[PDB]
């Protein structure tokens, strides 16, 4: 998976 | 095991998928902090944000 | 647990990935009959031949 | 995935 965060939920 | 998107997510690169909210996808796995799973819908696969979806019918 | 692709194999659309003898990639799960598995490689993801590949 | 067989082992 990417090692960065995904987008916080809206 | 069946799941909905709960919001939009256009993918990014590195292999993430977008999803529309609504739009049912099956999960394959979870990364190792959780963050991310491993989705297949019908006509693609790729990661997206564990906290955009949920179980269908839950 | 990284794997490698034993031989060359073409993807023909259906959520297929092509891949490359030697090529390295990730598993990310099966299908039911277990004949097909989601790769990630360099190149992508999709589904490819669970005989294909091999750990590395 | 496909509904059909992968081609066998070259």
């Amino acid at each position: 998976a990417p090692s960065y965060s995904p987008p916080p939920p809206p | 095991n069946l799941f909905v998107a709960l919001y939009d997510f256009v993918a990014s690169g590195d292999n993430t998928l977008s999803i529309t909210k609504g739009e049912k996808l099956r999960v394959l796995g979870y990364n190792h902090n959780g963050e991310w799973c491993e989705a297949q819908t019908k006509n693609g696969q790729g990661w997206v944000p564990s906290q955009y979806i949920t179980p269908v019918n839950s």
